[PDB]
């Protein structure tokens, strides 16, 4: 099983970007995504319940599309490397990684 | 869809220890998404929390509970357990097994739980008391436009007692009763179902009695 | 601690209309709060979950509200299937932890119906046992208000029954009541004429149901 | 990871020539708003690595215009309009699109000459070096090119095999030929067991393998 | 303009754990992140990790879990990285390297680490004797650690001749051979000494090489 994603983004200051993950080849059902940085939770996508955005996060992500989410109005603080990680059912865990730079 | 299921007996002595065990199905407790919860409610009252377990083995427990409570997973047979030792009458109530959402530690900015108990167990009644178990006698409440025939479950002990039609196939006008407590001590409690008085003749009423904590079960055929 | 209430303790409400339930945290508990349904002999459902996600398939009538120390559920049109206990759960990290309310039940409000009457004498396999009980069902009425009497030849009995009352029905809202009279089979072979007298709102005259014993 | 596989290895070249080098990625360096994050960089080797271009095309700050950058989608061309002796080092090609970066295997470019034999000579262990129990016998390429250079040790006609290391020069600043070392190491037990040390080599230079060889 | 100093070489043995530094100057030190390169064997690069010094944020090759802990003083715009339990495969060049938009513009000089278990030992020096052009040499033989100097008739000869790199041996010590192409009318004659030298253990060794 693989994950392919967007690829590493360069953006600027107060703009957008899109962080999406794809999972493929893989007989796996998918039974939450959760999206983090090495030390924070950014939003959580479970296939029971639905979309949890963690507060610190709440005023500039929007769930999808998809199974990714949307940034607003990037600071130079969110440069840094952010996890896709699939929870399949239900052996689970495989991980995706896409680098974010501003300015 | 994940579906739990508690076992283990309805009564328990003063002082000796309760045990209960959960068997998850249509899923894994080895899934690193979850908390493998118990949960229990007291008759009549509300709900209130035990502790968790997740599948590493790590766990957290009320802490008016955790100098008796010890709660286990076995992996391998898809299983978690709870212990609750040196039980008083003040641990009466329902018991269930339940699943929540397990929480990183990694997560700096997340100091909550999120989502919530989204699948919970049956849940099994277990009474604290000396007394032993008591099955019921059950007893035909014979009826005479539509009518009315039942059954009387009658002195047992512990609770819970569970009625059914027809092996589950009556539904529509059951009425079951809740159980009043005797002088006795042991509990009492009515089925009754409205039926067209036409059926009466042609189609039988049987009522299946149930009462786990002594391991018996009683079919009362009902008849004019 | 952390400190959970719940008003209204009860509410009453016709299908259709709007209930709000309130639930209040001593101290401040932000988002992390979600909301129960129990109904009679099950098990919770989880509605809502961080104060205002409801969870998927859950009807889209309920909706969860507030922050910090004051949260509402709301049932915006009231069916009568919704006839149940609903519980708060606080999910902080504060010292209690799991804290639920104490809950607020949420009866059904219908209009008057008449209860049906049926008396049972005791089981000829009953007599046997010495005792001798005989059961008066209440079937299907609203209000719950009721008052059941027994007569042994005429003879108000007294502190020998006991009323057991359903809870309300899930589809037409009614409740029903039995009242069962425990006598010794001495006693109930010496009368002859047992009677259950039941008035109701629903009634324009008490209605009485009896038998005599050998019918 | 994101395989970068890097063409040619090494490439003898001639000054005023036009050298390209191509790097093939295991996959698209692409991101999905159609940034390539591919750069090219260069070490000489008295030096620390330096970037030439970034983002496939793009020249950076103070690099010489002979430098140009194309390609697209899985495999991308450095082009070098005219390499001068100062242009000679190590290429490597850089991906920064996908997580971990991954650096091409390295191309080394060289100095372009006609093929020259190698003179062959063996040397054997000194009395000295016995008297401690171990033979070294040495074998000498002397002034070669190309440096596909093929020795074999046979002792008694035994070919050896793992017991023997080499080390090469670097090209020569005069006549960019290539000189190789080859150790054979053995205990003095074994050294004296046998009586025929050959090296035998094979090069492109030599119409036939030359073989040297003493007698202990 | 920008400029990246690191730290001096350092060998160690293994199982030790040592931290390379970076000194940042010429940029805004936080606005740019500092990424961290291997150099093995002279020609393989790889990717270590990266640190965003304006937030503290680290992202590192999971080929490599484990083997390397990045950190920044901003206050003295300085990187850092600690390698962890070295062995002898560590054995490399680390550098220090400027990140933007995915590129690394900028490189630090680099910072050579050895990891050995050895212990400073000088070398034995043998004659590769000779038997028109005769080639005569000498064999510099188990010495640590790196480098020696071999020269010719103490400077005097230094045409025809070939000095070859180092090798390890899997003993833990250096070897080394250094040769000249001379005359065939020249053996009789000259006298030809190579000059050893291998500071590490003060050791000067002067061989004549007879035929
Ligand atoms: C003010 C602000 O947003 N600071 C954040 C910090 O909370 C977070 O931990 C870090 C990434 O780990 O990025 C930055």
């Amino acid at each position: 099983g693989t994950i392919e994603t967007t690829g590493n983004i360069s953006a600027e200051k107060g703009g957008s970007i899109i962080l999406q993950c794809h999972l493929s080849s893989t007989t796996a059902q998918v039974t939450q995504v959760n999206w983090e940085q090495q030390d924070q939770l950014l939003a959580i996508s479970n296939a029971d319940l639905g979309w949890h955005i963690s507060p610190s996060f709440k005023d500039r992500v929007a769930p999808g599309p998809g199974l990714g989410l949307t940034l607003q109005s990037l600071t130079v603080n969110d440069t840094g490397e952010y996890f896709c990680i699939y929870h399949t059912y239900p052996d689970g865990t495989y991980t995706g990684r896409i680098f974010l730079e501003v300015l | 869809q994940v579906h739990l299921q508690e076992s283990g007996p309805g009564l328990v002595k003063p002082s000796e220890t309760l045990s209960l065990t959960c068997t998850v199905s249509g899923g894994s407790v080895s899934s690193g998404i979850y908390y493998w919860s118990w949960i229990r409610q007291p008759p009549g009252k509300g709900l209130e929390w035990i502790g968790y377990i997740y599948y590493s083995g790590s766990t957290n427990y009320n802490p008016s509970l955790k100098s008796r409570v010890t709660i286990s997973v076995d992996t391998s047979k898809n299983q978690f357990s709870l212990k609750l030792s040196s039980v008083t009458a003040a641990d009466t109530a329902v018991y269930y097994c339940a699943r929540d959402y397990y929480v990183s530690g990694n997560y700096y900015n997340v100091d909550y739980y999120f989502f919530g108990v989204d699948v919970w167990g049956q849940g099994t009644t277990v009474t604290v008391s000396s007394a032993s178990t008591k099955g019921p006698s059950v007893f035909p409440l014979a009826p005479s436009g539509t009518a009315a025939l039942g059954c009387l479950v009658k002195d047992y002990f512990p609770e819970p007692v569970t009625v059914s039609w027809n092996s589950g196939a009556l539904t529509s006008g059951v009425h079951t009763f809740p159980a009043v407590l005797q002088s006795s001590g042991l509990y009492s409690l009515s089925s009754v179902v409205t039926v067209p008085s036409s059926s009466l003749g042609t189609q039988t009423y049987i009522c299946n009695v149930n009462h786990k904590p002594s391991n018996t079960k009683v079919d009362k055929r009902v008849e004019p | 601690e952390i400190v959970l209430t719940q008003s209204p303790a009860t509410l009453s409400l016709s299908p259709g209309e709007r209930a709000t339930l309130s639930c209040r945290a001593s101290q401040s508990v932000s988002s992390y709060l979600a909301w129960y349904q129990q109904k009679p002999g099950q098990a919770p459902r989880l509605l809502i979950y961080d104060a205002s996600n409801r969870a998927t398939g859950i009807p889209a009538r309920f909706s969860g509200s507030g922050s910090g120390t004051d949260f509402t559920l709301t049932i915006s049109s009231l069916e009568p299937e919704d006839f149940a206990v609903y519980y708060c759960q606080q999910r902080s990290n504060w010292p209690p932890l799991f804290t639920f309310g104490p809950g607020t039940k949420v009866d059904i409000k219908r209009t008057v119906a008449a209860p049906s009457v049926f008396i049972f004498p005791p089981s000829d396999e009953q007599l046997k046992s010495g005792t001798a009980s005989v059961v008066c069902l209440l079937n299907n009425f609203y209000p719950r208000e009721a008052k059941v009497q027994w007569k042994v030849d005429n003879a108000l009995q007294s502190g020998n029954s006991q009323e057991s009352v359903t809870e309300q029905d899930s589809k037409d809202s009614t409740y029903s009541l039995s009242s069962t009279l425990t006598l010794s089979k001495a006693d109930y072979e010496k009368h002859k004429v047992y009677a259950c007298e039941v008035t109701h709102q629903g009634l324009s005259s008490p209605v009485t149901k009896s038998f005599n014993r050998g019918e």
